[PDB]
RNA sequence: GCAGCCGCGGUAAUUCCAGCUCCAAUAGCGUAUAUUAAAGUUGCUGCAGUUAAAAAGCUCGUAGUUGGAUCUUG
RNA sequence: AAGUCGGAGGUUCGAAGACGAUCAGAUACCGUCGUAGUUCCGACCAUAAACGAUGCCGACUAGCGAUCCGGCGGCGUUAGACCCGCCGAGCAGCUUCCGGGAAACCAAAGUCUUUGGGUUCCGGGGGGAGUAUGGUUGCAAAGCUGAAACUUAAAGGAA
């Protein structure tokens, strides 16, 4: 591979290169809203929480800590933009 | 790795200076040693007494009698061992005569298969010793 | 060996003290 | 050839299908990874058949700009090969090597089977690794059926293909052989070619 | 001479018109007979040094001479071979003819201007053999060859009239010296010049072009 | 010249190992420099087996084993020929013999 | 190599590889000049002419060789842009 | 302690690769044979070369030797060694196509042919072999 | 800690020129990365750059043309005058015929031989040939 | 006795003592000592430190040394 | 680690030492004992083939299969375990004509006469000699700093 195009790399190998050694950095993480079963406001959660977010009300709990992206609860969206 | 820098002018100086005394040469040359130890004191030549005539073994794997004269200086008395350089030589060195003796070749070094002798006879009851050796000079 | 020389040196070594504390 | 007459045929993938040429193991090359498609589930790379098709035609231009025909070497020590490159060797009109390559061929000129050819049609990089490295020596171009994990250390022209099974190095030799004598004019390209593919591979002992 | 390679069969029956054909192809030159067709009017060869190399034998030592020798027409073209052999006579015969197997061409620059026919080194090369390198520098049309002996007897038969040279290493080993400064002339035409950027014309190989008069 | 890349031990990224005692001689001998093996004999060998089974007091006794894990020192590996001196290029074989 | 008045005073001009514009030396006998045959545009028949690519022996001995010869093809229209 | 010299095998190969037709499976008459196309300075050598050429006599009726090359041999072995099949091996009225490949085949225009058969991909990715 | 960049810069060129590649990505950019590549570019030594702007130091994607032996810094930057300029030509420069000293004056950044016609010193930022 | 160095001499020494002859510089030519180049064997240019002499047992740390990108281009 | 001082403890082992063997002799190897020590606490010592005989930081220059930790998304099996990849970190391995080197060998010991990323320590033929002397540290043993006269044409590395 003498000939590799460096300026235009192709989207599959650009989200396999880690998020500081792509051509221009970006996040793998993201913003989510996670609408819980028993109440209808939904939450602006991050990807990679590490805290742990409750609903309006404490209604209950929306996701867990842990050591990557945030483990959700039972019957939740997410993934938006 | 050594140091490139802008402002390190001194850091390079003071390195070298103080790495130039690891070089045995300049540090031979550079202190109070060598020179008093140096029996001439510094010089090419010096006048001396000779003291005896004495023999000399060859180093190995030579083997032969080096004819040398014990010859004690007369700028600061010090006692060396030059040595008669030609052939039957010796026989030209009468006894408590002055001769001019100087360095071997090499400086401060015994030069050949001589253990220790590291001068020569260059002139004797002045008159050189090659010109006794040629028959051109008596006495 | 350079360990018993070095052990011999050491050996000489304290007996040169001894030997110099004794004229001191 | 990117032209439309030199397109691979459906004839041709049947062929490469039946014979297992897109199948080409669990291992892979860091240069021969542009040739492959996917991995399957079971390890086994499989060989892009667009691309070898398109290394087989560049292989079949090399052979028919060479103006001697016994100036192209076709060399096979493995048994799997050694009767498809007998008879690549009567069609295009070649000097075979089936046996055993003695070393010095190419640079020992007192040699009796001392040889110089223009161009080197190789099977196995790996099993005629001899002839690679001595064609580096002297100044000749090869050609080789490079698997996935074949190395490239002196191929000029890969052709990325299962040079493993029987029928598939059988079918590679019979298809460079077909392409060879289209692009000289002895077949004329519209009809199918007389000679079976089953010719040039190789039969086991316990068969023939 | 009854040619054995395809590259002297051509010779013989003048078809490659000279030297350089074989050098714009790099092919390998095996037969000495194809130097002597072309160089072999103005050719001169020196005896360098006659090394005799001892193999520990029960039979005391069992000495072989080693002959390294120079072969150059003076002006582009220079060979150094080396043959190991157990008479000094076939270990010099053997030598001259590695020596001619191993003619380059030596490419020859300008110091400033580019006035009359090339004097000096194009740039700066350097060749190692070992732990001997040797740097050839260019130098103006007066200067010479500013080198040691060794490196000067194949300077002067390379065509390089001007050169200053730097050695280090064990110059001692006129074996490494001898390889290192063959090293460096043979750096030449082969080091990208600006005057070397244009796109270059393929031609005809001979293998190529007379592959009818070799059938 | 360094003979081995590994120094004759299989220690990497580690400071020091704790020593153990070789079989033949008790010498302070590193774990991972030590000449290990393994070794799973039968309590009775194949020469006495045939009049311990026919004596047996049970219709189906196997008879045990015993699992000793021996541990050598070079010196000793050496001189009881459990490993051999090899050539240049076979001391890089890191398959145990068949 | 020119002599300031138009001379040519080089022996001969050096091949330069076609994939890392190295200049092949004479004795750079693991290098090689690959001419690929020409084709008619209807018939896929030899038309008497070719494509002339030359490789030095260190791109060939890095293994780069037969991806530099598939991509001097493509710029030269010989194998396809679908490759 | 019946091994032949190089001597009697390479003179040996030398008469069969030059008078292939004048030998045969009797040694007395091989014998003559090699009297007269050869000049042997011993009878003791000739009896051994001849001897080992009529061994080597019933190598050739059975297959090619590894130190004999006849050109005339050779060209007739591999003329008779062409055989096909009735029908071609490879020309099967169904082909089984794992669905990657199919999926490959796909990007081509060879998307949809009634030859292939797409095969169930069998779960559990258990090519590997365990290691120790 | 990466005290120079236009060291990083010029030996990943270097070393990219060395292995046959086309083209080379400088991870960190500079102003004075970007003029010195225009050095090299306008005696046809690289190709066209495309600097590639992250709200950050930025990175660059050279392309090689294969007719560069060696581009390399002088590191420090040595102050240069025009007695002196003759002096760095014999020691950095391979021939009197061609290859390049690039120096940083008061007049912006160019080789030794624009320096001389605009009669202007500075300080040696590197060299190419 | 020769031999700066490697060495030469133990009864045919191309090396010593000499004859002859030859070579080198030449009205100059040797010797001793210091010094420069040779020495990239003191290093800025420009050396070395796995095994040839060599990187502190390891870490912290002041001075010292050296320090990302960015601000008027076209 | 050994050693030193003061307490506690001293199973095993074991300098020293004794005795028994072997030998021409053993004051050694081997055997039977056994002091200090080995163990613990406090205070010293600051030296190791303290080794990867390879300073630290940063960039770049090949591939492959594994492995440790974390993270990521994918058939399937199992009640997290396993399977298949990717990313970062790390201990290593191997194949290569990347290159380097005196070579052994080294993905770094590469990017070095095409010589300059930053910086610390340090080497200058082999001996004398890590000696003498002075200073300093320590209860001591010794640590650190550290010469010269003189002697020598080799010493040494890899193969
Ligand atoms: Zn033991």
């Amino acid at each position: 591979p003498l000939a590799k195009d460096l300026l235009h790399p192709s989207p599959e190998e650009e989200k396999r290169k880690h998020k500081k050694k792509r051509l221009v950095q970006s996040p793998n993480s993201y913003f989510m809203d996670v609408k819980c079963p028993g109440c209808y406001k939904i939450t602006t959660v991050f990807s990679h929480a590490q805290t742990v977010v409750l609903c309006v009300g404490c209604s209950t709990v929306l996701c867990q800590p842990t050591g990557g992206k945030a483990r959700l609860t039972e019957g939740c969206s997410f993934r938006r933009k | 790795g050594k140091c490139r820098g802008l402002r390190t002018a001194r850091k390079l100086r003071n390195h070298r200076r103080e790495q130039k005394w690891h070089d045995k040469q300049y540090k031979k040359a550079n202190l109070g040693t060598a020179l008093k130890a140096n029996p001439f004191g510094g010089a090419s030549h010096a006048k001396g007494i000779v003291l005896e005539k004495v023999g000399v073994e060859a180093k190995q794997p030579n083997s032969a009698i080096r004819k040398c004269v014990r010859v004690q200086l007369i700028k600061n008395g010090k006692k060396i061992t030059a040595f008669v350089p030609n052939d039957g030589c010796l026989n030209f060195i009468e006894e408590n005569d002055e001769v001019l003796v100087a360095g071997f070749g090499r400086a401060g070094h015994a030069v050949g298969d001589i253990p220790g002798v590291r001068f020569k006879v260059v002139k004797v009851a002045n008159v050189s010793l090659l010109a006794l050796y040629k028959g051109k000079k008596e006495r | 060996r350079a360990k018993w020389r070095k052990k011999r040196m050491r050996r000489l070594k304290r007996k040169r003290r001894k030997m110099r504390q004794r004229s001191k | 050839g990117g032209l439309d007459v030199l397109q691979m045929k459906e004839e041709d993938v049947l062929k490469f299908l039946a014979a297992g040429t897109h199948l080409g193991g669990t291992n892979l090359d860091f240069q021969m990874e542009q040739y492959i498609y996917k991995r399957k589930s079971d390890g086994i790379y499989i060989i892009n058949l667009k691309r070898t098709w398109e290394k087989l035609l560049l292989a079949a231009r090399a052979i028919v700009a060479i103006e001697n025909p016994a100036d192209v070497c076709v060399i096979s020590s493995r048994n799997t090969g050694q009767r498809a490159v007998l008879k690549f060797a009567s069609a295009s009109g070649a000097t075979p090597i089936a046996g055993r390559f003695t070393p010095g061929t190419f640079t020992n000129q007192i040699q009796a089977a001392f040889r110089e050819p223009r161009l080197l049609v190789v099977t196995d990089p790996r099993a005629d690794h001899q002839p690679l490295t001595e064609a580096s020596y002297v100044n000749i171009p090869t050609i080789a059926l490079c698997n996935t994990d074949s190395p490239l250390r002196y191929v000029d022209i890969a052709i990325p293909c299962n040079n493993k099974g029987a029928h598939s190095v059988g079918l590679m030799w019979w298809m460079l052989a077909r392409e060879v004598l289209r692009m000289r004019g002895t077949i004329s390209r519209e009809h199918p070619w007389e000679v079976m593919p089953d010719l040039y591979f190789y039969r086991d002992p316990e068969e023939i | 001479w009854v040619p054995v390679t395809k590259l002297g069969r051509l010779v013989k029956d003048m078809k490659i018109k000279s030297l350089e054909e074989i050098y714009l192809f790099s092919l390998p030159i095996k037969e000495s007979e194809i130097i002597d067709f072309f160089l072999g009017s103005t050719l001169k060869d020196e005896v360098l040094k006659i090394m005799p190399v001892q193999k520990q034998t029960r039979a005391g030592q069992r000495t072989r001479f080693k002959a390294f020798v120079a072969i150059g027409d003076y002006n582009g073209h220079v060979g150094l071979g080396v043959k190991c052999s157990k008479e000094v006579a076939t270990a010099i015969r053997g030598a001259i003819i590695l020596a001619k197997l191993s003619i380059v061409p030596v490419r020859r620059g300008y110091w400033g201007n580019k006035i009359g026919k090339p004097h000096t080194v194009p740039c700066k090369v350097t060749g190692r053999c070992g732990s001997v390198l040797v740097r050839l520098i260019p130098a103006p049309r007066g200067t010479g060859i500013v080198s040691a002996p060794v490196p000067k007897k194949l300077l002067m038969m390379a065509g390089i009239d001007d050169c200053y040279t730097s050695a280090r290493g064990c110059t001692a080993t006129l074996g490494n010296f001898a390889k290192a400064t063959f090293d460096a002339i043979s750096k030449t035409y082969s080091y990208l010049t600006p005057d070397l950027w244009k796109e270059t014309v393929f031609a005809k190989s001979p293998y190529q072009e007379y592959t009818d008069h070799l059938a | 010249t360094k003979k081995r890349r590994n120094n004759g031990r299989a220690k990497k990224g580690r400071g020091h190992v704790q020593p153990i005692r070789c079989t033949n001689c008790a010498r302070c001998v590193p774990k991972d420099k030590a000449i290990k093996k393994f070794v799973i004999r039968n309590i009775v060998e194949a020469a006495a087996v045939r009049d311990i089974s026919e004596a047996s007091v049970f219709d189906s006794y196997a008879l045990p084993k015993l699992y000793v894990k021996l541990h050598y020192c070079v010196s000793c590996a050496i001189h009881s020929k459990v490993v051999r001196n090899r050539s240049r290029e076979a001391r890089k074989d890191r398959t145990p013999p068949p | 190599m020119q002599n300031d008045a138009g001379e040519f005073v080089d022996l001969y001009v050096p091949r330069k590889c076609s994939a890392s514009n190295r200049i092949i030396g004479a004795k750079d006998h693991a290098s090689i000049q690959i001419n690929i045959a020409e084709v008619d545009k209807v018939t896929g028949r030899f038309n008497s002419q070719y494509k002339t690519y030359a490789i030095c022996g260190a791109i060939r001995r890095m293994g780069e060789s037969d991806d530099s010869i598939m991509r001097l093809a493509k710029n030269d229209g010989i194998v396809s842009k679908n490759f | 302690g019946r091994v032949r010299t190089k001597t009697v095998k390479k003179a040996a190969r030398v008469i069969i690769e030059k008078y292939y037709t004048r030998l045969g499976n009797d040694f007395h008459t091989n014998k003559r044979v090699c009297e007269e196309i050869a000049i042997i300075p011993s009878k003791k050598l000739r009896n051994k070369i001849a001897g080992y050429v009529t061994h080597l006599m019933k190598r050739i009726q059975r297959g090619p030797v590894r130190g004999i090359s006849i050109k005339l041999q050779e060209e007739e072995r591999e003329r008779r060694d062409n055989y096909v099949p009735e029908v071609s091996a490879l020309d099967q009225e169904i082909i089984e196509v794992d669905p990657d490949t199919k999926e490959m085949l796909k990007l081509l225009d060879f998307g949809g042919l009634s030859n292939l058969q797409v095969t169930q991909p069998t779960v559990g990715m258990n090519f590997k072999t365990p290691r120790g | 800690v990466r005290m120079n960049v236009l060291a990083d810069a010029l030996k990943s060129i270097n070393n990219a020129e060395k292995r046959g590649k086309r083209q080379v990505l400088i991870r960190p950019c500079s102003k004075v990365i970007v003029r010195f590549l225009t050095v090299m570019m306008k005696h046809g030594y690289i190709g066209e750059f495309e600097i590639i702007d992250d709200h950050r130091a930025g990175k660059i994607v050279v392309n090689l043309t294969g007719r560069l032996n060696k581009c390399g810094v002088i590191s420090p930057r040595f102050d240069v005058q025009l007695k002196d300029l003759e002096k760095w030509q014999n020691n950095l420069l391979p021939s009197r015929q061609f290859g390049y000293i690039v120096l940083t004056t008061s007049a912006g950044i160019m080789d030794h031989e624009e320096a001389r016609r605009k009669h202007t010193g500075g300080k040696i930022l590197g060299f190419f040939f």
